[PDB]
């Protein structure tokens, strides 16, 4: 009954507040604790910190000096801000409810007790990268097609991850395979998406891609064909 | 940090050590979590798991000080293949800021799969601009590993290949992309480019040519 | 603050060499002297000798008899007052088992009496003579150091292995005394009843005055370690659940008040629980 | 050697452990019964016994 989704700027220059945002879907925001997690590329998972549901903050002391962990209670929106952003504070930056658990093993009454937190229900992540790089959006050229057909597109030279790409606007689902993306020696990822379909599909059913690449804000789509 | 290895049959049962050994009564927390997706949380108290968790993952709950904390598996199948945390709060320690090492499963025995592989040439609108791209699409191959080769007509060519990285798919399988880029008079001129996949003894190759 | 983890420079098995230490002390044994530096609390004043972990102080019957040619008087009226003309007398060779019990404040697995409750002293008139309470129901107390701990042997002289508080395997907890709350308020509404007697007024019960820490608390000896307990949830006088009272260790003590002799406990390993009876009291009267 | 595990104490060097005869006597009121069976297997029945103080 509650999901998450998270929202960020997709690139930040270094020595630069990120900002990201969650929105709770399903129930009051202003009714249980929230934590932040982001995984880099080597490092483990590392917890960021967490605001609990009276909106206390508490902040990972390997950062504690640079996170702000805000909250919108009007809006079920949750918040973070991370100053003096560097190359290693790329990641994908996770938000989750955590679960107060109360380990009691002595007294109550003597404070034989301890708080454990356990987060249950995460956002699906926010990809964000560190580069004094610009932006820059894609260019999809279509894959013609020649028992089964499969065509595609090539999704070329593009920066910084991710891209969103999908068949006849979420009509075609089956069948499809979007590659993981290749990093050129330019310096701009390059990515390419498929589709296995019937050899006589193609008497005129329109087969139509979808890009999005939201760090340049640059959606297109394209047709395939012969 | 730094990551344990740990090798299980398919079907057997894996037991995950915990990293740490506690000093208080405890209160263990259990993630799954593999690269590039959302961790999932396995089990909460020290044996305690939510819905949508099945049985066959066990804890060891926390009776008697002396206990140590293990992830039990049961029935490990492909999809088990992940990094395991092992949150260990207890009295004595402070504040479990760390998730602490981590302990990647690899389900052994699997069963082999072949690439299938498919070659686009060089698009119309892309060649009007002067640049030309062919892309090879490796995928539903295990284990992860494949070796990508561009014969251009018989000669191979290996200056202009960008070979992305085996990676796992939603079937438990791995696909990788490759990408020839050449200017498009050297993609007119010659015969046909080739694009050879080989996968564990075997290779294939699907080859195109410029018409 | 509870306990600490102290270290300290030991002399070894030979007499030039010196190792560094490491011990856990009760904060009640230790003074802070004039950056975290402490100090035993009674070496200023004192001369301190460790137990002979070997002997125990369990309390066993002792039966006291008097030489021949002479004789031991005993009374058996159940309302004796302590003072004065008994009837019924009887002699014996030798007086019944008497158990040295070394409590305060609370009288622990003593005589019961047969009827009533005999309050006894010398002139009840002025307030410093002490009201000793007898009791026919005996609550029932419960006392446990629930700490795990270990003893671990230092070498500090030739033949000289003085035993320190090790480790605390397990988890931290606090030591203390438990109480049924509808037995211990029923029983001390029954000594209420009985002062008001030879007081016709109402009478009151507060806590101990204040001082040294032996008088505030209710001292004793349990599995082999000196608990120090506070007794305020005991006595505070308001004419089902259980009472539970904060409890203290030491292991520098010094019983028999003597002019400058400390002793040490050597520590018991594992986990001390003693149930005992409270069968009396030892109350004292405000002017 | 023995600073491990012991105290020492040094003989005042005046004493000394030369062997001389001890006599063993019982208090009034009690007697010592001797044995002079010149077979004596140490235990169990000798005759000829007699008295000492
Ligand atoms: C002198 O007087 C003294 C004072 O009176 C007295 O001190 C007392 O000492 C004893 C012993 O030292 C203390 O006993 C301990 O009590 C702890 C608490 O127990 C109560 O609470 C739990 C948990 O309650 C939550 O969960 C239940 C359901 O799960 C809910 O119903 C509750 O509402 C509550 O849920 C809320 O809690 C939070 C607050 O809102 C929220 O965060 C949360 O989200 C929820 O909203 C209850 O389950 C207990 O129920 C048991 O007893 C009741 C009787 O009332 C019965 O229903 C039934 O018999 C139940 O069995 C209870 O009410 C215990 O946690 C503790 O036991 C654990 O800890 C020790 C030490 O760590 C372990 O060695 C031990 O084995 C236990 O470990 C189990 O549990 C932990 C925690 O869950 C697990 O992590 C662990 O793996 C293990 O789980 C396994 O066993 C479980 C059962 O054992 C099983 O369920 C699991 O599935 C798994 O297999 C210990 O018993 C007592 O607290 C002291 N007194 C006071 C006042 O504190 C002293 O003894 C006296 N005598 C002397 C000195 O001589
Ligand atoms: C009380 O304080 C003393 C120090 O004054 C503590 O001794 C220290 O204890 C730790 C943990 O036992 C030792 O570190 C450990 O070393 C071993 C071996 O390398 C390793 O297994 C651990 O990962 C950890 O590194 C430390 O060496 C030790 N110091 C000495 C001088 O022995 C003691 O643990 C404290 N105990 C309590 C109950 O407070
Ligand atoms: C008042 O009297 C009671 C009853 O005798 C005392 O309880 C006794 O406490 C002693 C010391 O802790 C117990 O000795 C222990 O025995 C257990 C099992 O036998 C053993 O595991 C320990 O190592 C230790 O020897 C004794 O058992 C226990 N008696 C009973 C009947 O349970 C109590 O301590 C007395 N109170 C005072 C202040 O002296
Ligand atoms: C209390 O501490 C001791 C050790 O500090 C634990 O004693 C163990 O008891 C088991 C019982 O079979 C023995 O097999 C072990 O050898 C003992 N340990 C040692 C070091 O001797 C005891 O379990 C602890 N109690 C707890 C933690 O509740
Ligand atoms: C006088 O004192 C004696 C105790 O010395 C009491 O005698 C006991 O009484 C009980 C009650 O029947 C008997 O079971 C015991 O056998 C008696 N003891 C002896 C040694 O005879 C006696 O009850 C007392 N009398 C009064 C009036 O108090
Ligand atoms: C604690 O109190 C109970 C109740 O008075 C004692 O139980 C009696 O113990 C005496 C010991 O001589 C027995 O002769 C009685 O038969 C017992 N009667 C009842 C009703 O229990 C118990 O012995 C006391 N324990 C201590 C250590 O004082
Ligand atoms: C019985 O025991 C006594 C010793 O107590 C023996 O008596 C001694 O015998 C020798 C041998 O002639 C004498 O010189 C001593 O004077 C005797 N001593 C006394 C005190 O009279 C005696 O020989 C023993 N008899 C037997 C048969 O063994
Ligand atoms: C013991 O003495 C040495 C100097 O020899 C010093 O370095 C050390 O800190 C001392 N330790 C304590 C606990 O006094
Ligand atoms: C000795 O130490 C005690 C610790 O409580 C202190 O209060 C007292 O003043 C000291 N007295 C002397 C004579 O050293
Ligand atoms: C015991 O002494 C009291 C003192 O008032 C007396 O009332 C009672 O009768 C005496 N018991 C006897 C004589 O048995
Ligand atoms: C104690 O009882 C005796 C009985 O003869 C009585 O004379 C005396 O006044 C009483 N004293 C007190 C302090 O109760
Ligand atoms: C104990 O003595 C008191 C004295 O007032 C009395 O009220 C109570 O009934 C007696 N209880 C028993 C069990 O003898
Ligand atoms: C005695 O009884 C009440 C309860 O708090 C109060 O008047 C007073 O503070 C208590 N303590 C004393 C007089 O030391
Ligand atoms: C005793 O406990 C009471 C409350 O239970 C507390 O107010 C008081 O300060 C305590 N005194 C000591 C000496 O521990
Ligand atoms: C003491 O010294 C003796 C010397 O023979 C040695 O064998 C023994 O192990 C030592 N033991 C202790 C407890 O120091
Ligand atoms: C001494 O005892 C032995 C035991 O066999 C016996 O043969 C011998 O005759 C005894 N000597 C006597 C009685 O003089």
């Amino acid at each position: 009954q509650v999901q998450l989704q998270e929202s960020g700027p997709g690139l930040v220059k270094p020595s630069e507040t990120l900002s990201l945002t969650c929105t709770v879907s399903g129930g009051s925001i202003s009714n249980y604790y929230w934590s932040w997690i982001r995984q880099s590329p080597g490092k483990g998972l590392e917890w960021i910190g967490y605001i609990s549901d009276s909106e206390s903050t508490n902040y990972n002391p390997s950062l504690k000096s640079r996170v702000i962990i805000s909250v919108d209670t009007s809006k079920n929106q949750l918040s973070l801000k991370l100053n003096s952003v560097t190359a290693a504070d790329s990641a994908i930056y996770y938000c989750a409810r955590a679960q107060q658990g109360k380990r009691i093993y002595g007294m109550v009454s003597f404070g034989e007790f301890f708080y454990y937190y356990y987060m249950d229900v995460w956002g699906k992540g926010t990809t964000v990268t560190v580069s004094s790089a610009s932006t820059k959006g894609p260019s999809v050229f279509p894959l013609a097609p020649s028992g089964t057909a499969a065509l595609g597109c090539l999704v070329k030279d593009y920066f910084p991850e991710p891209v969103t790409v999908s068949w006849n606007s979420g009509a075609l689902t089956s069948g499809v395979h979007t590659f993981p993306a290749v990093l050129q020696s330019s310096g701009l990822y390059s990515l390419s998406s498929v589709v296995t379909v019937p050899s006589s599909s193609l008497g005129t059913q329109t087969y139509i891609c979808n890009v999005n690449h939201k760090p340049s804000n640059t959606k297109v789509d394209k047709k395939v064909e012969p | 940090s730094y990551v344990r290895p740990l090798s299980v049959a398919l079907g057997e049962t894996a037991s995950i050590s915990c990293g740490r050994q506690a000093l208080g009564s405890r209160a263990v927390q259990w993630y799954q979590h593999r690269p590039g997706q959302a961790p999932i949380l396995l089990i909460y108290n020290n044996q305690d798991r939510p819905s949508g968790i099945p049985e066959r993952f066990s804890g060891t709950p926390d009776i008697n000080f002396g206990t140590r904390a293990t992830l039990t598996i049961s029935g490990v199948e492909a999809g088990d293949e992940a990094d395991y945390y092992c949150h260990m709060w207890d009295s004595r320690s402070g504040f479990s800021w760390s998730f602490g090492g981590a302990t990647r499963l690899t389900v052994l025995g699997q069963p082999k799969a072949a690439p299938s592989v498919t070659l686009f040439p060089p698009s119309s609108e892309e060649l009007q601009a002067n640049k030309a791209t062919l892309v090879c699409l490796i995928s539903d191959f295990y284990p992860g590993a494949v070796t990508v080769a561009w014969k251009a007509d018989s000669s191979p060519v290996k200056a202009g290949v960008e070979t992305t990285t085996p990676s796992k798919q939603s079937n438990n399988k791995y696909a990788a992309s490759s990408y020839l880029s050449l200017t498009p008079m050297q993609w007119k001129m010659h015969k046909s480019y080739s694009c050879q996949v080989t996968h564990e003894g075997s290779t294939v190759e699907k080859t195109v040519a410029p018409t | 603050e509870e306990i600490k983890n102290c270290s300290f420079n030991a002399t070894t098995e030979l007499r030039d060499k010196k190792r560094r230490e490491y011990a856990l002390f009760y904060r009640l044994d230790i003074v802070p002297l004039s950056n975290s530096e402490y100090r035993l609390i009674n070496c200023n004043t004192s001369v301190i000798t460790q137990i002979c972990p070997k002997v125990t102080f369990d309390p066993i019957p002792i039966h006291y008899c008097a030489p021949a040619g002479y004789a031991i008087l005993k009374c058996n009226n159940k309302t004796f007052n302590g003072t004065g003309p008994c009837n019924n007398v009887s002699t014996v060779q030798c007086t019944h088992g008497i158990k040295p019990v070394v409590s305060t404040q609370l009288l622990l697995n003593g005589s019961l009496a047969e009827e009533e409750i005999i309050i006894r002293s010398e002139n009840l008139t002025d307030n410093v003579k002490t009201i000793i309470v007898h009791l026919n129901e005996s609550v029932e107390i419960t006392c446990t150091r629930p700490n795990n701990m270990t003893r671990k042997s230092v070498r500090i002289g030739p033949g000289q292995t003085f035993y320190a508080l090790g480790d605390i395997i397990g988890d931290i907890r606090q030591p203390h005394c438990n109480i049924s709350e509808i037995k211990w308020e029923k029983t001390l509404q029954r000594v209420s009843e009985k002062l008001r007697e030879h007081f016709n007024k109402t009478i009151i019960f507060n806590q101990s005055s204040g001082g040294d820490l032996e008088i505030t608390t209710h001292s004793f000896n349990c599995g082999g370690e000196f608990f120090y307990c506070n007794t305020s949830d005991l006595f505070f006088n308001k004419t089902n659940s259980t009472i539970t009272l904060p409890c203290r260790i030491k292991q520098i003590i010094n019983m028999w008040q003597e002019v400058g002799r400390a002793m040490y406990a050597p520590p018991i390993a594992g986990n001390i629980t003693c149930k005992s009876n409270i069968t009396g009291l030892l109350l004292t009267r405000d002017g």
